[PDB]
């Protein structure tokens, strides 16, 4: 479910927030996202 | 056979340490 505050457990990564589509350029080996503050920003969907 | 001539490396041989996307 996207655009709605939910609890996610993406591949064991637990957390809460809102998810949606993106226009990133995740390299094929990339799996996570972050910022200069080292906070999980983007998660690649395991089944999508 | 083979040789063992030595050269310089310059800025080369840097790999993505993790699989965490980052930008700017
Ligand atoms: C996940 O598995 C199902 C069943 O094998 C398959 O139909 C689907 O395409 C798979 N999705 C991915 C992203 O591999």
């Amino acid at each position: 479910v996207k655009n709605k505050c939910v609890n996610f457990n993406f591949n064991g990564l637990t957390g809460t927030g809102v998810l949606t589509k993106s226009n990133k350029k995740f390299l094929p080996f990339q799996q996570f996202g972050r910022d200069i503050v080292d906070t999980t920003d983007a998660v690649r969907d395991p089944q999508t | 056979t083979t040789t063992q001539s030595y050269t310089n490396s310059f800025t080369r041989g840097v790999y993505y340490p993790d699989k965490v996307f980052r930008s700017s």
